């Protein structure tokens, strides 16, 4: 069958290197220009590079010029991306893709064609295991509407994923919403967990968020109450 | 031009036609052909349209492409549920620093349940965080459909862009969507304004919540 298979992705620090490969089968690789395209989590496609069939001509995205090098070995039906001088923003899934037509034309240029690999994830980060700081998100008149109050916990600055949050050791589940984490420019994650409860309980019922960050073997139990 | 311009999102009901535009310039769409790609969650993009108006085998004939001047357009006749996907246009660009240029992607929702406006909750910085010399506003956005929102923050009435981090909407278990946005301030910034607001825009309607220092 016609296919491309990327390998080589993994976790790396910035200012280091990583080498990707893409093994083609089922078509005449040596007759086609080849592309690399990348996609950051939750974001759009970004072209990285193209290499001509014979390796004589290469073009690059401006942001990787001077850092990445595309190459190929036609005898092995393999495409390579040598990613030197890695930066955090190089974090992405990297796809290889075959050029649309076998030969080059004036009104076409280059463009990714019909054959794409499955992607390999490269994660570039200088962060290291760190447990979260947990802050209460106190209920207030402003988080209260219709006999229901919202209150929560802010789970800040941890690494890596994941964190789990329960409320009252599992005794509170209805109305609990733990949101997906944001990855901050600092390289650390934060998330929030919010519960909607009857306003009636804010006096009698105690609300404790139980935060577990297994990667750092940290556990935090924090009571969340109305402000003072 | 570093990104061909596409609408961030689109929607239609089964059976409807939709069109998705892609705007560029003379050095890309004006001079070279446009391709379209379809991407489903967690899967590689698929070539949908090449050479402006041609379909690979395995692509339904309800997809078509056109171009006029420096704009290109993907039309989907007779939407079906499986057309829900992100669509990207791309073209070669022969500027200085020639390159393939992608559009930013359009998330197309094929409407399968009623429109649902987001619930928004905005929390101010806690007193514990302020004592750590930090301040985070937390804007939690849930239960919206379709799954596309934009978030804008204000200090008093003025736009704030620095220190904003917003997640990409993710499906909830009930098939509506959630997102969150965080505004980082200094304690000084937080107390030096009368209020801050998080505004969420969804299908043309805005939901704003406001908090103020204690």
């Amino acid at each position: 069958q016609v296919q491309l298979v990327q390998s080589g992705g993994g976790v790396v620090q910035p200012r280091r290197s990583l080498r990707l490969s893409c093994a083609a089968s089922g078509f005449t690789f040596s007759s086609y220009a080849m592309h690399w395209v990348r996609q950051a989590p939750g974001k759009g496609l970004e072209w990285v590079a193209v290499i001509s069939y014979d390796g004589r001509n290469k073009y690059y995205a401006d942001s990787v010029k001077g850092r990445f090098t595309v190459s190929r070995d036609n005898s092995k039906n393999t495409l390579y991306l040598q990613m030197n001088s890695l930066r955090a923003e190089d974090t992405s899934v990297y796809y290889c893709a075959r050029e649309l037509l076998m030969d080059y034309y004036d009104h076409i240029g280059y463009s990714p064609g019909p054959t794409w690999g499955q992607g390999t994830l490269v994660t570039v980060s200088s962060a290291s295991t760190k447990g979260p700081s947990v802050f209460p998100l106190a209920p207030s008149s402003k988080s209260t509407s219709g006999g229901t109050a919202a209150l929560g916990c802010l789970v800040k600055d941890y690494f890596p994923e994941p964190v789990t949050v329960s409320w009252n050791s599992g005794a509170l589940t209805s109305g609990v919403h733990t949101f997906p984490a944001v990855l901050q420019s600092s390289g650390l994650y934060s998330l929030s967990s919010v519960v909607t409860v009857p306003s009636s309980s804010l006096g009698t019922q105690t609300y404790i968020c139980n935060v577990n960050h297994k990667p750092s073997n940290t556990k935090v139990d924090k009571r969340v109450e109305p402000k003072s | 031009q570093p990104v061909l311009t596409q609408p961030p999102s689109a929607s239609g009901s089964p059976g409807q036609r939709v069109t998705i535009s892609c705007s560029g310039s003379s050095s890309n769409i004006g001079s070279y052909t446009v391709n379209w790609y379809q991407q489903l969650p967690g899967t590689a993009p698929k070539l949908l349209i090449y050479s402006l108006n041609q379909r690979p085998s395995g692509v339904p004939d309800r997809f078509s492409g056109s171009k006029s001047g420096t704009s290109a357009s993907l039309a989907i006749s007779g939407l079906q549920s499986e057309d829900e996907a992100v669509y990207y246009c791309a073209a070669w660009d022969d500027s200085l620093s020639a390159h393939v240029v992608f559009g930013g992607g359009t998330k197309l929702t094929v409407l399968g349940q009623p429109k649902a406006a987001p619930s928004v909750t905005l929390f101010p910085p806690s007193s514990e965080e302020l004592q750590a010399n930090k301040a985070t506003l937390v804007c939690l956005i849930s239960d919206f459909y379709p799954g596309a929102v934009t978030v804008a923050w204000k200090a008093d009435s003025s736009p704030v862009k620095a220190g904003v981090e917003t997640t990409t909407p993710s499906k909830q278990s009930n098939n509506k969507y959630a997102a969150s946005s965080y505004l980082s301030l200094t304690p000084e910034q937080w107390k030096s304004h009368r209020s801050y607001s998080c505004q969420v825009t969804h299908e043309g309607s805005t939901v704003e919540k406001t908090v103020a220092p204690t």
